[PDB]
């Protein structure tokens, strides 16, 4: 999910924005 | 356990401002 794409490494604001409703 | 939990708070602070409008499910592990 959520939190290994983006906690151990690290999300731009466009990465993260895939995780949008 | 807070890690995971410590990082999550920052992450779906992101996410209320990067979808803002659109919104978000937030589902941890899943």
């Amino acid at each position: 999910g959520i939190v290994e794409q983006c906690c151990t490494s690290i999300c731009s604001l466009y990465q993260l924005e895939n995780y949008c409703n | 356990f807070v890690n995971q939990h410590l990082c999550g708070s920052h992450l779906v602070q992101a996410l209320y401002l990067v979808c803002g409008e659109r919104g978000f499910f937030y589902t941890p592990k899943t």
